[PDB]
């Protein structure tokens, strides 16, 4: 369902007309979806050389649009009580280390890499603040 | 819980990261 919008050749520098299937979770992402490693292994665990074809990840897709189409209906709501877990005067804010620690420290664990990568666009105001449910809705913007 | 509400959000940031590297890209 979500379109390639061009961002195969991406994953494919070396014209093969393929990419690596290790690169099928990441690609999923790049056109829209939010799956877990875990589902992706789902679909391919489920013919499938170490590369895919276009055609192969659509054909995959097409199968599993409810499951990926069900990675992309986050809220804002599911949120904000976790990052009210970490709001000292219930003021909207995170401190940036506070947000850190949550993504880093807790649940599946992002990288420190991931992390910065993520925050490379994210405000940060002069008490090293982050006004969190606007940083929510930044990633859930499709 | 908090473990339930964090691992969601990762899942939309490793996207996000994703989409945002896309772009850049």
């Amino acid at each position: 369902t979500r379109a390639n919008k061009d961002i195969f050749t991406l994953f494919d520098k070396k014209g093969q007309g393929a990419i690596a299937k290790d690169s099928l979770g990441d690609y999923l992402r790049a056109i829209g979806y939010n799956p877990t490693n875990q589902l992706v292994q789902d679909i391919i665990n489920a013919s499938l050389a170490s590369s895919l074809t276009l055609d192969q990840i659509t054909g995959l897709i097409e199968v599993n649009e409810k499951e990926l189409d069900a990675t992309t209906k986050a809220k804002t709501e599911d949120f904000v009580k976790a990052f009210q877990v970490f709001d000292k005067e219930s003021t909207g804010k995170v401190s940036v280390g506070d947000l850190r620690y949550m993504l880093t420290g807790l649940g599946e664990k992002l990288t420190d890499a991931e992390v910065d990568e993520l925050l490379k666009g994210v405000e940060v105001d002069s008490n090293g603040e982050i006004d969190y449910k606007k940083f929510i809705e930044d990633v859930l913007r499709q | 819980q908090i473990s339930q509400a964090i691992k969601y959000l990762q899942n939309n940031i490793k996207g996000f990261i994703i989409r945002q590297r896309v772009n850049d890209e």
